[PDB]
RNA sequence: GAAAUUGUUGAAAGGGAAGGGCAUUUGAUCAGA
RNA sequence: AGAACUGGCGAUGCGGGAUGAACCGAACGUAGAGUUAAGGUGCCGGAAUACACGCUCAUCAGACACCACAAAAGGUGUUAG
RNA sequence: GCCCUGAAAAUGGAUGGCGCUCAAGCGUGUUACCUAUACUCUACCGUCAGGGUUGAUAUGAUGCCCUGACGAGUAGGCAGGCGUGGAGGUCAGUGACGAAGCCUAGACCGUAAGGUCGGGUCGAACGGCCUCUAGUGCAGAUCUUGGUGGUAGUAGCAAAUA
RNA sequence: UUUGCUCCACACAAUAUAGAUGGAUACGAAUAAGGCGUCCUUGUGGCGUCGCUGAACCAUAGCAGGCUAGCAACGGUGCACUUGGCGGAAAGGCCUUGGGUGCUUGCUGGCGAAUUGCAAUGUCAUUUUGCGUGGGGAUAAAUCAUUUGUAUACGACUUAGA
């Protein structure tokens, strides 16, 4: 039967699996859309 | 010359089978060249040769024969019958044949 | 050395083990039939162990014929033995395998005067 | 498949030898066999299905 | 049925004592042998007239032959056929050189637009259009025009290969 | 009759070639399929993009990673037309498919060989006129395949030095039908024009 | 001094069971002549 | 759920219907060869991507009886009357 | 007629799947081809039936031989055989120069129940044949007794202050 | 490192082969259109020609292909060098310069073959590995243990330590 009350799930399906980073260093899995015309820069930098 | 060959091509298709049984003791051969079994009719009652490779010597050779022949035409496509002294292994499916011209009749 | 026959056909050299004396080690492999009213093997579907019937019956003038050619006679001394004497192309003696190794010497040495063929010449032999 | 309209295999329903293990009732019926397949009389053939029979099928005369 | 050939049956109706030498009465069958012949030829006899195999005899079967059948002729077909709801006359055209041919084209032609088996169909008719203008369907009508001439685009040629080397093409 | 076969799989009827290749490879053929971007499809684009979301609703309910993959590329979505007709859960099925390479464009490897087509198999001569296609690269974009643009461009450059190849080879080819046109004349042609030749 | 069950050695195979039937390849082993 | 006749399953494997007690075909000693049944011949899968006439384009096409469903009513869709 | 609307159900999924669009769809027709333990022929096994053959060296006349046909099967009936403990007779049988038992992807015979042999272990009895006899054959019975596993080096060995 | 590692060449051993037995022989695009050749006013141009399958093209003769004598012509082809360029989608290949060298069946000769006994794949390929002999090249790390807490049930993770 159904669920007789209705609630939004809980937690998101998109951040799956909750497992831990291969990394301590999260990935930059995408870096910001080249603009050719601009001056050579830098996308990101690293601090702690 | 640099081809030597005096056989045709063949290639171990399968067993004789109905949808799900086969019949090891005969094989079908699809002879290179040959499209129907008009064409088939000539290479009826040739030898063929299987021919292989073993890591042991045996009688002074790494190479070892299983000999057979054409028995009769099958399907419409040129496709033959053979049967040979020992079945086929059936990992030879899709394997290469020498279909020999003896016994001639030209 | 045997008399000549024709080419001896076994119908069926496959040994008739019995239905799932390969599934439990107490259901001997001696054949037994299967008498279940849902057996797959007694109902003999397709894919299953086939089981002993009167067609796999051996040719009447090769049967009980050894490879030799020869029908196998259990001979426990010379008496024994010598019934053989006039039957040499047709029976081999096979020394019971009782036989102390002196008496087989001698039973050898009596079988090779009379030419009488010998299945089990080696056994108890000098080691 | 055969449609058999009769039961195979069917033996015939008569004795051929004396259920007997006499030897001297079985040296009848190897004569009469004899005289049976020999002579062509019925009276030798009737002999010798009447050795065939049991106690209570050659009652006293 | 099959491949059709046309033929002549004439049937009797048995004579008796009272009425020697009967009707004598003919139809023209199409049909792929003599057996199928006589079968549809009872089959109508019984629809027409008060006799049945038992009661009647067949005089004469002989197969009749197109009397040109080098010549390409418009047929006329008139056939009645049972649909799934009901049954109904329809008219058809045929351009061929032949009667048996027009027939197998007709009983083809009824399968694959009606969905008319060969057991729901009855041959009423077929007649030779001797004057054209008096064929009275555009399918065949189109095909008797002066000069009439018309290509075969897109020809596609059959490989006797399983692989071609050169990326074929359809002109012709 | 090669070792290899290689078939430009561009305009031919995706599931007629895989029939083509399933039966060459389990007849022992080594075959590499080249263009699988240029496949086609009968049916209209939006008939084959419902049929491909169909497909991709299809997926084990307690574990998607478990369900059925579908793979978005069209040499992928060829490799699915053509595995589904060959036993590729037994052994030789899987020696079958390993005689077997698809690919997108036509790769260094073989952008020097020589491709064949099927015309069993080629669209120009099964399909009836006018009746509509898809393309096996537009709907694999549709899916979701990444990578239409940089396949356009890679064939873009293959085509532009293929033809400059074919350019010279035409020059060659037309040098060689000149010296056979003359010679033509000579005994030794006469001979074998004689004989066939 | 059996079997169940177990250790070692040796051989062999092993992508979500294993075992089996027909057939043959390969390896090992072996009778008969 | 209950009767009539017959054929079957139970008691029955085999080929086909993917799969299935009953359907189709055919009933069975052990083998060889040939021919077939029902069913099939794109590939899985043995067997013509055979031949011939047409019909159908479906943004839920359709694809072999038992059998695994679809109706009334409608459509200048298209085809034939 | 085909197609479409009518046409809505719950895990993701089914012309069997792939896929198929002048089809690999539908209606129809013609051939060719594939294959059942089915049909035809042959061989072998057995069963049944009909016969031939005591004229001897023919010791197997329930023997030998000829001919034809047949062979599905639960419950069940019958027949012919295999094996076990013990008993009478017999082989003047086997055996401490090794009986019985046991082990043996070693060999032979039988369609099979089973039988025989080789090798290892072992130590004192045992077998073939003709008959007699039965407390005579196990996979089951939540069977009986005894022994042994996976679970599994697992659950856990944490109340009562240390 | 009880003389270790890697690469190359050769020899000898193993090891197998999803299956060589002349060549996978490279435009693109269209198919109710194209390919090729040629010409001009260079085009969506004119003219000619072709397809109707690769049944093609190349190659192909020589003890599985030997040993030699010439003729003709500066061609074809293999080998190891060599000049340079191009190719990154998986480039690992394509093209090219020069000389050397072997063969040349383009043509004409001389010698040899046999007895594998009338056939038996009658062994000619490539896949890895090992070993020995020479040459070329290089001379580290990881883990346990200790430590850290940006981590953690245990593993694991993240740190530090000549
Ligand atoms: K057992
Ligand atoms: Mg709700
Ligand atoms: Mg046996
Ligand atoms: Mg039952
Ligand atoms: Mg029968
Ligand atoms: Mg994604
Ligand atoms: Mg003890
Ligand atoms: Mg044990
Ligand atoms: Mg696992
Ligand atoms: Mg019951
Ligand atoms: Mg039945
Ligand atoms: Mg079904
Ligand atoms: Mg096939
Ligand atoms: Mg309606
Ligand atoms: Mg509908
Ligand atoms: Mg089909
Ligand atoms: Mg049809
Ligand atoms: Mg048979
Ligand atoms: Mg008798
Ligand atoms: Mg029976
Ligand atoms: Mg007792
Ligand atoms: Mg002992
Ligand atoms: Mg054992
Ligand atoms: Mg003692
Ligand atoms: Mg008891
Ligand atoms: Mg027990
Ligand atoms: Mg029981
Ligand atoms: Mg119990
Ligand atoms: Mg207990
Ligand atoms: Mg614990
Ligand atoms: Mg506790
Ligand atoms: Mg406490």
């Amino acid at each position: 039967s159904h669920r007789k009350y209705e609630a939004p799930r809980h937690g998101h399906l998109g951040f799956l699996p909750r497992k831990r980073a291969a990394s301590i260093r999260a990935r930059v899995k995408a870096f910001p859309k080249d603009d050719r015309s601009k001056p050579v820069a830098l996308t990101s930098f690293l601090g702690y | 010359a640099e081809s030597h060959r005096l056989y045709v091509k063949g290639k171990h298709l399968s067993y004789q089978r109905s949808k799900r049984v086969n019949n090891p003791n005969v094989s079908l051969i699809k002879i290179e060249g040959v499209a129907t079994p008009q064409d088939a009719q000539f290479y009826l009652g040739k030898r063929i040769a299987y021919v292989y490779r073993a890591s042991k010597e045996v009688r002074g050779s790494k190479i070892r024969v299983m000999w057979g022949k054409v028995t009769r035409t099958h399907g419409n496509s040129g496709v033959v019958r053979a049967t040979f002294r020992n079945n086929l292994p059936a990992k030879t499916f899709g394997a290469s044949v020498r279909i020999f011209l003896y016994p001639s009749n030209i | 050395a045997s008399l000549p026959h024709p080419k001896i056909v076994k119908k069926h050299t496959k040994k008739f083990k019995r239905h799932h004396s390969d599934r439990y080690h107490r259901v001997a492999e001696n054949w037994r039939k299967q008498k279940g009213i849902d057996s797959v093997v007694r109902r003999r579907f397709r894919g299953n162990i086939s089981q002993p019937k009167i067609g796999y019956g051996s040719n009447k003038k090769t049967k009980f014929l050894s490879p030799s050619g020869h029908k196998t006679f259990l001979v426990a001394n010379v008496k024994d033995l010598e019934t053989l004497t006039m039957h040499t192309k047709t029976y081999a003696a096979e020394i019971a395998h009782n036989i102390s190794a002196k008496n087989r010497v001698v039973i050898l040495a009596r079988a090779k005067a009379l030419g009488i063929k010998v299945t089990n010449p080696k056994g108890r032999l000098a080691l | 498949g055969i449609d058999h309209t009769s039961k195979q295999h069917k033996r015939s329903g008569h004795r051929t030898a004396p259920k007997s293990d006499n030897v001297y009732l079985k040296l009848l019926v190897k004569l009469y066999t004899f005289l049976a397949r020999r002579t062509d009389a019925p009276f030798n053939k009737v002999v010798l299905k009447a050795l065939f029979l049991s106690k209570i099928n050659r009652p006293p005369v | 049925m099959a491949h059709f050939k046309e033929y002549q049956v004439i049937g009797r109706r048995l004579p008796t004592e009272s009425v020697p030498e009967p009707k004598l009465f003919r139809m023209r069958i199409f049909a792929s042998n003599e057996v199928i012949a006589k079968s549809r030829y009872w089959y109508f006899l019984q629809k027409l007239h008060k006799v049945k195999k038992a009661s009647g005899e067949i005089v004469s079967i002989n197969q009749i032959n197109e009397a040109h059948p080098t010549k390409v002729k418009n047929f006329g077909v008139w056939v009645r056929y049972d649909s799934r709801s009901g049954t109904h006359n329809m008219y058809k055209e045929i351009r061929d050189v032949s009667r048996v041919a027009a027939v197998e084209t007709l009983y083809q032609d009824m399968a694959a637009r009606h969905r008319a088996r060969f057991r729901s169909i009855h041959i009423l008719k077929v007649a030779e259009i001797e004057k054209t203008a008096d064929v009275k369907r555009q399918y065949v009508k189109q095909f008797l025009t002066k000069d009439l001439k018309f290509p075969l685009p897109h020809r596609v040629q059959k490989s006797t290969k399983t692989f071609s080397y050169k990326r074929p093409s359809t002109f012709y | 009759v090669e070792p290899v076969v290689v078939i430009d799989g561009k305009g031919h009827l995706v599931g007629r070639l895989a029939s083509v290749v399933a039966k060459q490879l389990l007849n022992g053929q080594k075959i590499v399929v080249v263009r699988a971007e240029e496949l086609n499809i009968s049916g209209e684009f939006f008939r084959n993009k419902l049929k491909y979301h169909d497909f991709l609703r299809k997926a084990t309910a307690f574990n998607k990673t478990r369900g059925p993959f579908h793979f978005r590329a069209p040499s992928r979505i060829f490799y699915k037309a053509l595995r589904g007709m060959v036993s590729h859960k037994t052994a030789r099925g899987k020696a079958a498919l390993e005689r077997l390479k698809v690919f997108e464009g036509i790769p260094p490897p073989y952008d020097k060989k020589k491709r064949v087509v099927v015309p069993q198999a080629l669209r120009v001569l099964r399909l009836k006129p006018g009746r509509k296609y898809t393309t096996l690269g537009k709907l694999s974009t549709s899916v979701g395949w990444k990578y239409e643009d940089v396949v356009a461009k890679l064939e873009a450059k293959r085509k532009v030095s293929s033809a400059e190849y074919y350019a010279k080879k035409r020059a060659f080819t037309k040098k060689v039908a000149s010296a056979n046109a003359t010679a033509a004349e000579s005994d030794v042609a006469k001979q074998l024009a004689a004989l066939g030749y």
